[PDB]
């Protein structure tokens, strides 16, 4: 008999769940499971936030799980977050894409297998590079996923420069304002950060104000080409494509993967304790658990499903690999991807606005 | 006049008895005294959302004996949820929290950490202490915290002159010594810390393993690491300064008072400006659905309350306006002595040469 750690998750179906429970099942066949055994432990979303905290507590913290995997439902995954960050038990974030999470000041143990949107920055700057791009204006929504992408190019801007950075009120329906004060800049290639809702208004402003013409470059990300977004999108646009990133099931398979081995590299140490079993009562952090989010946030899984997993210091995905994405005659085409380091430009030629 | 239901929840032993003992406006209070024995996140939500069952609770006032933070942050999601005012009177519940949801209605007695660290200037200002240091973890707050001090320290005629500033990580554990290396390259005499209680005592640890709990080595903290004065972890350094909200003059009995005050107040205000009261949740297993029948119009008055000839309102970001502070110092005997007081944005010490 091996001593038998439990891995939980919090999962949208239970198809999902099965996909789970299998792959911690091989994780326990690849795996020398002498000592210690995987199990797992699951449920799916629930209505609100309060009652899935305390599910949190009752489903999964009751059976002493040393991580939780955590994807989206058919609600966030904050309180997840925060009743398992109680204790210091690690969240592995299996498709969320928000800014929110990467700030280790109030999601101090929480990491996924997907990059944050802000970090869509790393390829428009590869991209700005490639295309002999040195002027650009930015333009954001002042909220924090906006200014989470501002932050995150300007850090890499510090070559090419950035001329000025529009900052506009998220829900505002006519930018014809903003829009016009960057109409009067010598630059023209142009970023773009904001949601569906906010891509939408900026897009036909930016039309009636005759600047999704030609010799202007549009470059976005994914949230300003889906959906409601698309129907409006200026062609010769440039917007990126998280590859997989919305596979849960890929997910839950390489999340399953990497967990297994940071369990078992920490069991090679000593003086590990069990989580606490249970939340009634209970208001120490687990112990070992800050030393088990500093195996989990260092490890490597090379041959991984989604790629190659690996994280920065914040928990976040690396070498997270993205579409290039064209709007060609109103379909979304793509001309490329980044595959972690580089841009590999495909045959498919890209149309510029204007062309 | 109609009766508004208002929870006091006492943790820990409490005399229900002062509490009990201790107003004549447009609407009356039904309050009940609740104990409650535990305080994680499972006890904390499930004595809450019952009681909101049982009867129809339009507040509710949270006391605790403990030096938990994290109780004021379950308050504020719970609070938030819920569209429930909550009161952190008194403990962790107490506890600077910064960055509160923005649709809480969750309010704490007690100074702002923009407010704490003016008062940690003010005094370094008395004895001519212009040469320091600050040293944070992550830790909620720390933003704010810090950067309070510079735009202070920028717009001053004060010869002030911050030496270094360390962030550090208690996200990862420290078998690597990662910290050691950090504190060792402190090199002024006073030392501003902001962290939580249980954080310091590991700090602190550190810090007298490279001789920087000395004399010569001043650290003063901020209330939450304080936390409550009757524990004194032993690792903190003796010759420690600390604000503190004034658990001596303004006990108790004396905060619940004024807890079921400023939830009364503020409803009579909004049954007279609107002739109604927001109806409190029957249930948080309901939450998606109830939510268009549900705001917090009550904040409005929540914080802009007067009551027996005192401003007991409130800031934006939740905290207390304008608190009597207390000046602590911990002693040789390893007990808390009081040492100075805040007033207005007047600070009074007891000593003009500093003990030893
Ligand atoms: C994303 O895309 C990038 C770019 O293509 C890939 O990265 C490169 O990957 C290749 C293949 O693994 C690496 O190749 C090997 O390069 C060696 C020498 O390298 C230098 O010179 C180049 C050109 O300037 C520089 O880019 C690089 O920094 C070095 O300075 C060779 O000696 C290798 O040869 C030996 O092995 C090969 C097989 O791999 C045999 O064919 C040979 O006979 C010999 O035994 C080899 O060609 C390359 O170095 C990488 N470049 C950089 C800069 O990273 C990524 O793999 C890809 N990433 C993902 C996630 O898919
Ligand atoms: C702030 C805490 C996070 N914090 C603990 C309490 C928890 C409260 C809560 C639990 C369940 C439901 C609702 C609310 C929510 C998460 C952590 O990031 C941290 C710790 C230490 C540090 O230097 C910096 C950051
Ligand atoms: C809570 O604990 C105290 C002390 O043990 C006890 O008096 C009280 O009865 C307990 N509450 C319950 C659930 O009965
Ligand atoms: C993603 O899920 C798994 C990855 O292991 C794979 O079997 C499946 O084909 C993929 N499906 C999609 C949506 O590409
Ligand atoms: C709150 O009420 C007070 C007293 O009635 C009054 O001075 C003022 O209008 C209000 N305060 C604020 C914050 O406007
Ligand atoms: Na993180």
């Amino acid at each position: 008999d091996p001593k038998i750690v439990n891995i939980g998750a919090v999962l949208s179906t239970k198809k999902h769940e099965q996909i789970f429970r299998e792959a911690v099942n091989q994780a326990n066949k690849r795996h020398f499971t002498r000592k210690i055994q995987l199990q797992a432990t699951s449920v799916t979303h629930r209505p609100n936030a309060i009652q899935m905290a305390l599910s949190v507590c009752e489903d999964l913290i009751s059976s002493q799980v040393y991580a939780i995997l955590v994807s989206h439902p058919p609600l966030t995954p904050t309180p997840i977050s925060y009743t398992a960050g109680f204790y210091r038990i690690p969240v592995i974030g299996l498709t969320t894409r928000m800014s929110i999470y990467s700030d280790k000041s109030i999601h101090l143990s929480f990491l996924r297998t997907v990059p944050p949107y802000s970090h869509q920055a790393l390829v428009w700057f590869e991209m700005m590079r490639l295309f002999n791009w040195n002027h650009v204006i930015l333009i954001v929504s002042d909220d924090h996923e906006g200014r989470a992408a501002q932050k995150k190019l300007e850090t890499l801007l510090e070559g090419p420069k950035a001329d000025k950075v529009l900052q506009f009120e998220p829900g505002t329906k006519n930018l014809t304002a903003l829009l016009l004060e960057a109409k009067e800049l010598e630059a023209r290639v142009i970023i773009l950060s904001a949601s569906e809702d906010d891509a939408t208004a900026v897009y036909k402003s930016a039309a009636m104000l005759d600047m999704t013409g030609a010799g202007y470059v549009w470059l976005v990300g994914e949230r300003e080409i889906s959906g409601s977004a698309l129907r409006y999108a200026p062609d010769g646009i440039i917007g990126l494509q998280l590859i997989n990133g919305k596979n849960e099931s890929a997910h839950i398979s390489d999340a399953v993967a990497v967990v297994a081995q940071a369990i078992h590299e920490l069991f090679e140490m000593e003086n590990i304790t069990d989580p606490p079993r249970g939340c009634v009562g209970n208001t120490n952090i687990w112990k070992t658990g800050p030393l088990f989010k500093r195996v989990l946030m260092s490890s490597k899984y090379p041959d991984g499903v989604t790629g190659r997993i690996e994280f920065n210091e914040d928990g976040d995905r690396k070498f997270a690999q993205y579409s290039i994405m064209n709007l060609q005659n109103r379909k979304l085409v793509q001309v490329g991807i980044f595959n972690g380091s580089y841009i590999i430009q495909n045959d498919r030629k890209i149309i510029w606005p204007g062309g | 006049p109609p009766s508004i239901g208002i929870a006091v929840i006492l943790v820990g032993t409490s005399d229900e008895v002062a509490i009990k003992d201790a107003h004549h406006l447009s609407v009356v209070p039904r309050v009940e005294l609740v104990a409650m024995n535990e305080t994680d996140p499972k006890s904390i939500i499930t004595r809450i959302c019952d009681l909101m069952s049982d009867r129809k609770i339009q507040g509710v006032v949270f006391a605790d004996d403990t030096d938990q933070e994290a109780i004021a942050q379950i308050l504020d999601f719970i609070s938030a949820q819920t569209l429930t005012p909550i009161l952190g009177i008194h403990g962790g519940s107490s506890m600077i929290m910064a960055d509160k949801d923005e649709s809480s209605m969750f309010f704490q007695f007690g100074p702002s950490i923009e407010q704490q660290a003016s008062v940690m200037l003010n005094i370094m200002e008395e004895y001519d202490w212009y040469i320091f240091s600050i040293v944070t973890t992550y830790f909620p707050g720390y933003q704010d915290f810090v950067n309070k001090i510079r735009s202070t320290i920028e717009n001053s005629f004060v010869g002030w002159e911050l030496e270094e500033v360390l962030l550090l990580d208690m996200s990862l554990d420290d078998g690597d010594s990662k910290i050691q290396n950090q504190l060792k390259k402190l090199q002024s005499p006073i030392i501003l810390l902001y962290c939580t209680k249980e954080e310091a005592t590991y700090i602190f640890e550190v810090a007298n393993s490279v001789g920087l709990t000395g004399y010569g080595y001043t650290w003063i903290v901020p209330s939450l690491v304080a936390g409550d004065t009757d524990t004194v972890p032993s690792e903190f350094p003796t010759g420690l300064i600390s604000v503190s909200y004034d658990e001596w003059d303004y006990g108790l009995p004396a905060r619940v008072r004024d807890g079921i005050a400023i939830i009364t107040t503020a409803a009579s205000d909004m049954l007279s400006e609107h002739s109604f009261i927001p109806e409190p949740k029957s249930s948080c297993y309901n939450t998606h659905e109830k939510r268009i029948y549900q705001s917090n119009m009550l904040n409005r008055y929540l914080i802009n309350v007067t009551f027996e000839g005192r401003d007991l309102s409130f800031s934006e970001d939740g905290y207390q306006m304008h608190p009597k502070l207390v000046i602590i110092l911990l002693n040789k005997e390893r007990k808390w002595e009081r040492v100075g007081k805040w007033k207005d944005k007047s600070l009074q010490m007891k000593y003009y040469v500093w003990p030893r």
